[PDB]
């Protein structure tokens, strides 16, 4: 691990750290159900806003498809029925 | 494009639930009386029919045949009464034979005719249940043509096979044409595939042991990622004016 | 027996959920008397697609 | 809730594996190997019964014999 | 906001969303313990049988 | 370098065997005029049919759209008086009929295609015509096939 | 040492359950090996024998050789569907700054299309044979040695068993191929790391070690995953099939429609909508190179991030990369779809994977 | 950086012309490969229609598939020679101090063998099937599983097609691993370098690059050897080989004699040589496993030098190992020659190879 590029990377970018503290909690200590809900909402809530966003062009663009495959789909079926083909 | 095949709630198409097996007892019948001569199963053997047919009875059913044996002592050629291990009498020697009996059609191979049809099953009770319909205008029809709507093309090489109370079941349930089609159809189905009911049974045992390990590994990875969710951090401030 | 059943099911259907496309085919037959090379395969195919969805199954659960 | 039922429970089973093997064998076999497995068997072997191909054989045999009295 | 003291979440949120509500019967965690280990269990019977 | 690498290559090339299938030559000249023969060439029968004069108008006569498959007989049919065909229905597999056909020519009673003195497809489910194999007229007594 | 086990390497924290796909993709891989292996012990490879020995001694007198090969089939399907969201989740997360993990994942995914290719050929069926027979007809396009070139393919003028035979030792040494390719994927991963959620420089403190947390969530997900793949081996064994390649090959009749598998179908989508073969071959050779990160060499490039419109359209990629597989399969009856064909393969060609720095610059 | 290539690894100036011998094993290795790929690509394994396609259709049919096949015989013979000399040379430089060499290099041998048993098994002679027969009824002696593991091995009471199927398949298999570990054998070599003639501690100033001195040394020396392997494959093809081989096998009809491949004939003659069929499955086994060096594991060991007298007990090994093979191939017919045949492989068994340090010791 210590001859690895992101190891390098992070030696040559970042300084010497100093002053950071951590705190963690032994997972026996730890409900699994302790933020479960809330974090449910709150994922679900983000994932509709930005599929809601990000999905739209998709949207509109398949809108026009729709009308085209609509389109040809009946040309097709008239064009067959009237032995057009 | 021809008839679309209709979708019909088959036995073997339901909750929990596996070939009939009376269907395909009648439906070898079925076979045996009709369509032996014509088609042939490749891939079938008297033992397979040690499914839903006693021992001695395949054995009679076996011994009712003659097979080819190995040569005289001279070289010459022999025949000898089947036995279980020998596959179903083939009922034409060789493809041009075929086509010479059928006025140039060649009968295919039934052994897995379910797997090789579009919406197999269903197309093939559709296909059998459709021979009588008015023949469309502007079609010649020779005198060895017949108009079927759900083969392709719409013209078959195939004179109508069923009829009625063309067969007299052993069971005594009568022998309509929707009735012998659908019997045909269950066996032809258990033909192409004689695993159903072990294939739904190992379906049903692995998706349950499956589920117990995810819920299992689920659980433990929620607790394992506990030490993580939880962490803390805290700075050390500077010294700003 | 169950034929003659299957036959007035048929009917029924044919001329209760496909009477359109009976009108249909009926137009394209008289279209097709004189000219050279042309069939109603596909048109006729359409009806006993269309009559088969609902005499169909209900035969089907005439039999044992 | 349970703390002595689970130092217990502990104590006994879950501390050694000398033990934890064993219980985790026991599981395997009793519940899941004869409890899922073989119980989803007969569950389907009781659902489909009407149809099944031991049926179908017995009731081949009955009209077998009954034609061979004719 | 631009110069940082702190992760995401507060002691107090901590103390309050993820900390087991305490059991002074059972202060060395057995419960948990013997919960965890009979939960992995499920895990190793369907692979052994598997 | 350049030999081995020859060699390895020459390995995946095809067998002598195959290559005595490949051609075949047959006689011509014992067919009269307004007769249809078939043989057997690499398994696949073969349609000669020494095509007169009257063949050659009609088919001339006939358009470059009316046909499923547009083909002309220069186009697919070089030789003018030889006509030499695939004898196996494109739709599905069967043997077309010698004559029997609307068109006076080779007929397929499967399911009813009728292919002119051309081999071009008019009537019936068939989606092609009746392949031609590159053959060569050879010497006035013999053709070669292959 | 155990501790020595769980350092030896540590990842980031933002590894959402999207970043076992790789493990999925492992899972299938296994499994084809498996059963690929257990099939060719069974396996004869010629024009007389080949349907043969599947469909009367593989599937009928082993105790679930049926199991096996619908284990083979539905695997291969299930592979290229956790590898094209994969492909999908890498491009959505910008993971194309990962140069050495994205060219070694391209040129798997070149060999495992390959592969599947010559795998589908080994059941000596209808649409087997014809495939064969139009992928050959796109190769004697080439100019000059094109026909000569196709015979070497083929060993004749015709698919005969010596190509069955070929085909076979193809099939089997290729995934052992693709076997050391994902070895290689792995290492210059673990040389570079993952990039997780969002792309940060982490030091020793911030990252987690890889083993057992990592493991365990690649179990479950896995377990999940399978749950959906036996689901469709028991109950929809044949949904990733056309029903054609169950009738024996007859050399002598062309199926009513030819159509590839559907991992293969945008491919075909790019042979339909090309009149010219030449040019068809030409795009289609350009288009495998495209994806790679090959060029420029010497010059300098380095990459900036991803943002919501460029995520947009990617879901539109997706979107007409499905269109057109569908389509290219219509317009066999329909020749009006040769419109929505053409469109969404041009608007698949014209789609931007990396932000060329260079759009902005000045003249001398 | 054309310079960094010449330095990229150094070794010592004393390699004579016998540290070639793993470079032509690595020659004749790629022969086999590419031999067989090329014969695997005609070969049907099946017992109806095998012995007829070696040497109908591939011999006969294609422009040089006799040489191929030719080619695939005698660079097995010649690979089994090359090892041969490649670890009598090893044992005389004392090269058991290289123990991941020496590990991995036993590893090949053990892998090489089942190759060439294998290989040897898919041509359907009478020399293919007796032998597989007699190895078989080796196994049936196993207490308590014999019948049952042999018949899952045989997939039945006979061999059969689809025992020739699986032979073929691992066949197929195996040399693949055997690439693999050559990898690794020659990664493990580069991590702790060569002996050469004598063994010395060399710091850089007295070491040499390896390339291109030592590459030209080994196509010079690869040359030579590949003319005297092309003297034999022109001119004496079926010198390693046994007549009876040329005759389909019969299963009703057993040869007079059933001699293996000469580089089996060792381990053939340890079976011959113990009467009790359990024993020598266990001498067999235990011979395979004492060759290696796993034992001891945490106890110090260390090696010392090598000397004239064990230079001299080797010349020995091979002279008994020599003998052996050829009384055990003897013993069909004179019945005397038991004597020796024990007496040479009672002399094998008790070979020194390491001279243990343990041999010298005090009492509590
Ligand atoms: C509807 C709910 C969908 C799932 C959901 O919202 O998950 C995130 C949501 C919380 O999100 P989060 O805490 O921000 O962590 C998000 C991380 O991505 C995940 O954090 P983690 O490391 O704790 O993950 C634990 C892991 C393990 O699963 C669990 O922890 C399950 C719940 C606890 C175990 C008991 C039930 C086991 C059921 C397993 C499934 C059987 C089938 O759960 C997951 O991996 C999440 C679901 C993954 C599948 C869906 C996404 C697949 C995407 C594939 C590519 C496209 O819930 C969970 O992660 C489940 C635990 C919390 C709920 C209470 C559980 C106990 C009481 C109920 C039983
Ligand atoms: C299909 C399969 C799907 C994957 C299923 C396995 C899986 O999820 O594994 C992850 C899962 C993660 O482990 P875990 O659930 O956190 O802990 C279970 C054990 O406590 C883990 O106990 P452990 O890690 O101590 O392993 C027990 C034992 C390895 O096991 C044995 O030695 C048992 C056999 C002893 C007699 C024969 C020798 O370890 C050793 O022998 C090495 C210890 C001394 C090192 C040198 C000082 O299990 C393992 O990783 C098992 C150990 C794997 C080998 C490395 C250690
Ligand atoms: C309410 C409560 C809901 C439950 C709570 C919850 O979600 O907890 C989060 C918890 C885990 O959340 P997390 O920790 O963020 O991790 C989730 C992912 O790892 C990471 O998720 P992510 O946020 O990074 O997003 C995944 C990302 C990265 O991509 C992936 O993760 C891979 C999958 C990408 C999408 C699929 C690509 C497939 C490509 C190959 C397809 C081959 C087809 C072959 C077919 C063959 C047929 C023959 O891809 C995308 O976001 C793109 C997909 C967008 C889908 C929505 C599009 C809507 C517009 C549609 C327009 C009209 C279309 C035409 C009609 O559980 C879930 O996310 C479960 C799934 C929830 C989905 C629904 C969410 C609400 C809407
Ligand atoms: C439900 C999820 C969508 C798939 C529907 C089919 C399905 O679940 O098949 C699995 C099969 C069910 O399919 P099945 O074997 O009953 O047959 C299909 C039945 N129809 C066509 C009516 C849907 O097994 C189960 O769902 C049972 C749970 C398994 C674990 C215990
Ligand atoms: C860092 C990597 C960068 C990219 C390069 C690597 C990409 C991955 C590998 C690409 C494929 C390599 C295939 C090598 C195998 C030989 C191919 C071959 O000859 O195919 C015959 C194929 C046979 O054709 P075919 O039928 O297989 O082609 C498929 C055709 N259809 C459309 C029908 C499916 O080609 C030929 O026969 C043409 C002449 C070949 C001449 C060379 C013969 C070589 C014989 C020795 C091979 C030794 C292989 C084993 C050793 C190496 C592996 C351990
Ligand atoms: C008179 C002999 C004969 C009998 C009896 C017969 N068939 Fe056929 N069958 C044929 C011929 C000939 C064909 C070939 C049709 C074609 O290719 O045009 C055929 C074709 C078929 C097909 C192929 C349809 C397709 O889509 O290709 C099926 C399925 C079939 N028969 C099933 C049956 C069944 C089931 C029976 C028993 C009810 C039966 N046949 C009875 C001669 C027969
Ligand atoms: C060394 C590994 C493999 C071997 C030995 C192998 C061997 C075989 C054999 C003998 C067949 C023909 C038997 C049959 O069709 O059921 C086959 C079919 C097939 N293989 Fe493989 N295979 C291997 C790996 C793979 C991989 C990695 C894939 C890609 C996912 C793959 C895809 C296929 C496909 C698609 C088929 C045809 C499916 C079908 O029968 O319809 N194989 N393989
Ligand atoms: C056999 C098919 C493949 C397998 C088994 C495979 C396996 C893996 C594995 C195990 C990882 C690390 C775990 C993960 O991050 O998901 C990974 C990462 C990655 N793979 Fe693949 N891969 C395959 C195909 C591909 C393809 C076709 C590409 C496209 C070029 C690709 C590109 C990547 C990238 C970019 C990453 C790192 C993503 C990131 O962390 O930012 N892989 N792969
Ligand atoms: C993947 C590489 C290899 C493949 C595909 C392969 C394939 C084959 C095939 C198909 C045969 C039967 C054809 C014949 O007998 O002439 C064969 C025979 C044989 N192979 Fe290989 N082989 C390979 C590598 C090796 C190697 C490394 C050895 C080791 C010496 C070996 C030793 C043999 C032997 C001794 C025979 C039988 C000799 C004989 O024909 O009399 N093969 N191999
Ligand atoms: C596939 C067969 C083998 C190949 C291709 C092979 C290849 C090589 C190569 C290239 C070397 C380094 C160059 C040299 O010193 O000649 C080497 C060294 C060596 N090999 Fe092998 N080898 C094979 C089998 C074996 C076997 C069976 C052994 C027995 C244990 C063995 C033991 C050694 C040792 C001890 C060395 C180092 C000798 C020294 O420098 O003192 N090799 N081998
Ligand atoms: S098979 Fe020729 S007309 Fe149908």
């Amino acid at each position: 691990e210590g001859h690895s590029a992101y190891v390098a990377l992070e030696q040559r970018v970042n300084t010497r750290q100093k002053g950071i503290i951590q705190r963690h909690l032994s997972p026996y200590d730890v409900d699994i159900r302790g933020n479960g809900f809330r974090q449910i909402y709150r994922l679900g809530m983000q994932k509709i806003r930005y599929f809601g966003l990000i999905g739209t062009p998709c949207l509109l663009v398949a809108g026009a498809y729709r009308g085209i495959w609509v389109f040809c789909e009946r040309l097709e079926d008239e064009r067959y029925w009237s032995n057009a083909l | 494009v021809d008839s679309h095949p209709p979708a019909l709630p088959w036995p073997h198409f339901q909750w929990f639930q596996g070939l009939d097996w009376r269907s395909v007892r009648r439906g070898k019948e079925v076979y045996e009386q009709v369509f032996a001569p014509c088609h042939s199963l490749s891939f079938i053997k008297y033992r397979h029919f040690e499914a839903f047919m006693s021992k001695e009875e395949v054995k009679n059913m076996a011994a009712s045949f003659e097979v080819d044996d190995d040569p005289d002592e001279k070289g010459e050629a022999r025949k000898r009464p089947g036995k279980r291990f020998d596959t179903v009498v083939q009922p034409y020697k060789n493809e041009q034979e075929a086509r010479y009996a059928n006025n140039g059609a060649l009968p295919p191979d039934l052994s897995v005719i379910t797997n090789a049809r579009h919406g197999g099953v269903d197309y093939i009770y559709a296909l059998l249940t459709g021979y009588g319909r008015p023949v469309p205008g502007g079609v010649q029809l020779s005198t060895t043509q017949w108009y079927n709507p759900y083969f392709h093309g719409g013209i078959i090489g195939m004179p109508p096979p069923l009829t009625d109370d063309m067969i007299e079941y052993e069971d005594g349930t009568p022998a309509s044409v929707p009735q012998m089609a659908k019997d045909v159809t269950c066996f032809l189905e258990w033909c192409s595939n004689p695993w159903w009911d072990e294939r739904k049974l190992l379906g049903y045992k692995t998706i349950a042991t499956l589920a117990v390990i995810a819920v299992s590994s689920g659980y433990y990875n929620r607790f394992l990622s506990g030490l993580w969710r939880s962490r803390r951090l805290a700075f050390r401030p500077f010294n700003y004016s | 027996s169950v034929s003659e059943l299957k036959l007035k099911f048929e009917e029924e259907c044919a001329h209760h959920h496909c009477h359109d496309i009976v009108k249909k085919v009926e137009v394209c037959e008289e279209s097709i008397k004189g000219k050279e090379g042309k069939n109603c395969l596909f048109q006729h195919a359409r009806l006993w697609e269309c009559v088969d969805h609902c005499a169909s199954p209900k035969v089907f659960a005439l039999l044992k | 809730m349970l703390a002595n039922f689970s130092r217990f429970f502990y104590k006994t089973f879950l501390q050694s594996n000398a033990t934890l093997i064993p219980l985790t064998l026991v599981f395997t076999y009793x519940x899941x190997x004869x409890x899922x497995x073989x119980x989803x068997x007969x569950x389907x072997x009781x659902x489909x019964x009407x149809x099944x191909x031991x049926x179908x054989x017995x009731x081949x045999x009955x009209x077998x014999x009954x034609x061979x009295x004719x | 906001q631009l110069r940082p003291s702190r992760g995401a979440y507060s002691d107090e949120f901590v103390r309050e969303n993820y900390i087991k509500a305490a059991d002074p019967e059972d202060p060395y965690n057995y419960r948990s313990r013997a919960f965890t280990y009979a939960a992995k269990i499920p895990m190793w019977a369907g692979l052994l049988a598997g | 370098t350049r030999v081995t690498v020859v060699y390895l290559m020459s390995q995946f090339m095809p067998s002598k065997s195959s290559l005595a299938l490949a051609n075949i030559e047959v006689d011509i000249g014992d067919i009269p005029e307004g007769k249809t023969v078939t043989i057997m060439w690499q398994g696949k029968p073969v349609f000669l049919r020494k095509r007169t004069d009257a063949e050659i108008e009609d088919m001339r006569a006939v358009p470059m759209d009316a046909l499923k498959d547009p083909q002309t007989d220069e186009e697919r049919l070089g030789e003018g008086r030889w006509a030499v065909f695939m004898a196996v229905c494109t739709h599905l597999g069967c043997v077309p009929v010698i004559d029997q056909g609307s068109y006076n020519a080779y007929f397929c009673p499967c399911h009813g295609s009728h292919y002119d003195h051309s081999g071009r497809i008019r009537k019936g489910p068939a989606p092609l015509n009746l392949e031609v194999p590159p053959f060569k007229l050879l010497d006035d007594s013999t053709l070669f096939i292959g | 040492n155990k501790i020595s086990l769980y350092r030896s390497y540590s990842t980031t924290i933002l590894l959402s359950p999207a970043y076992s796909l790789g493990f999925c993709a492992s899972i299938f891989i296994v499994i084809q090996i498996i059963s690929g292996y257990i099939l060719a012990s069974n396996y004869i490879a010629s024009t007389n024998e080949s349907f043969n020995i599947i469909h009367n001694v593989i599937m009928r007198e082993l105790d679930t050789g049926w199991l096996i090969r619908f284990n083979h089939i539905n695997g291969c399907a299930f592979l290229f569907i956790v590898i094209y969201m994969h492909i999908y989740r890498s491009l959505y997360h910008n993971s194309i700054t990962k140069t050495s993990v994205w060219i070694v994942g391209i040129i798997m995914y070149i060999l495992i299309c390959g592969i599947a290719f010559t795998g589908y050929s080994l059941v000596y069926g209808q649409m087997s044979l014809w495939a064969i027979v139009v992928i050959c007809s796109l190769v004697t396009a080439i100019p000059f040695i094109g026909n000569k070139l196709l015979i070497l393919i083929w060993g004749g003028n015709i698919v005969s068993s010596v190509t069955l035979q070929r085909i076979f030792c193809i099939h089997y040494l290729l995934p052992l191929l693709l076997i050391l390719f994902i070895i290689i994927h792995l290492y210059n991963l673990h040389n570079v790391n993952s990039t997780g959620d969002n792309y940060f420089i982490n030091n020793r403190y911030d990252r987690i070690n890889f083993y057992p947390l990592l493991l365990i969530r690649d179990v479950f997900i896995g377990s999940n995953i399978l749950i959906i793949y036996n689901i469709f081996v028991y109950y929809y064994s044949d949904l990733f099939g056309h029903p054609d390649n169950y009738v024996p090959a007859n050399p002598l009749v062309t199926p009513s429609e030819i159509m590839p598998e559907f991992y293969l179908l945008p491919f075909y989508a790019l042979i339909r909508a090309i009149p010219h073969k030449v040019l068809g071959i030409i795009i289609m050779v350009l288009f495998l190179l495209s994806l790679t990160n090959l060029y420029p060499i010497y010059f300098i490039r380095f990459y900036n991030n991803i943002n919501i419109l460029q995520r947009s359209l990617l879901l539109l990629l997706l979107l007409d990369l499905v269109i057109a597989s569908k389509l290219c399969l219509l317009i066999n009856h329909y020749e009006s779809f040769y419109l929505l064909l053409i469109l969404s393969i041009l608007c698949v060609l014209s789609h931007h994977i990396y932000n060329t720095s260079f759009n902005f610059s000045n003249s001398i």
